[PDB]
């Protein structure tokens, strides 16, 4: 860490790391319950949410998530609901490293529903730990070619 | 909702007296008091329907 | 109504309930919805205070 | 819908292995990629009703 240090003219990339998580489940942020029956087509009907305190951390909106796959699918079923659909508050594409798959939790609704899923009540996610961007002294000497 | 966190008796030359109210509170205490301290705001906050 | 805390007021009403109860309670007034559009804002604020 | 338009074989010392899925695709090409890059964005807009 001292100061005496020699400018290097030329210096330029040698090696590249890249770390990457793959799945992305679509997570699905609604204010309306989708457990409670929706109103028939001319009559609607909204119950708003329950508070899912997850992480700690509470709030009224209720998360879902589900496959790439399924959500067009559930979509299209939906169309029939304009007003539900309309009260969808945010989409975030989360990787699925973080969420347990034993913390999610199937739910059922009056219609029939593919994978619609939902998180439990208190749960904790994985921590994302980091393998390849691991490199130890000896690497780094080499690299410099200075072993 | 807001905190605002700071040191006592920094920046503050000896004999300094605090003012009070005649609760005995110290109003204003000595030095800096909120010049150079931290400000924790925003506690929490959740998305609302 | 105004709950003028903290010598301040406004028309605002506050409430407090601990993280188990607020989702029961969210659950419960499910049937309203207009109630539940009307909340404002929701801040976890520490026990301590 | 984005661009980012990028050099090739630029600051990348010779013997450098770029990063690639089975595919053979480059998925990290050589040098800056990106570091130093155009960012075209905002294809184009007209007025909606």
């Amino acid at each position: 860490n001292n100061d005496d240090v020699i400018k290097a003219s030329n210096k330029y990339y040698l090696n590249n790391y890249l770390e990457q998580f793959g799945g992305n489940l679509v997570l699905f942020q609604s204010s309306a319950d989708l457990s409670k029956k929706f109103g028939t087509k001319k009559e609607p009907n909204l119950e708003s949410s329950k508070g899912i305190t997850y992480d700690y951390i509470t709030s009224p909106v209720n998360l879902y998530v589900m496959n790439r796959e399924d959500f067009n699918n559930f979509m299209d079923k939906m169309s029939k609901y304009p007003w539900i659909t309309q009260n969808f508050q945010k989409i975030i594409l989360i990787p699925a490293t973080f969420i347990n798959k034993d913390d999610l939790e199937a739910v059922k609704t009056q219609e029939d529903i593919k994978g619609l899923m939902t998180l439990k009540n208190d749960k904790l996610s994985n921590e994302w730990e980091l393998k390849e961007l691991r490199v130890p002294f000896e690497r780094l000497q080499y690299m410099l070619n200075s072993n | 909702n807001e905190v605002r966190i700071y040191p006592v008796d920094y920046n503050s030359a000896p004999n300094e007296k605090p003012i009070k109210a005649s609760d005995n509170s110290i109003l204003i205490d000595t030095g800096s008091f909120l010049n150079t301290a931290i400000t924790f705001d925003s506690f929490a906050e959740v998305p609302i329907l």
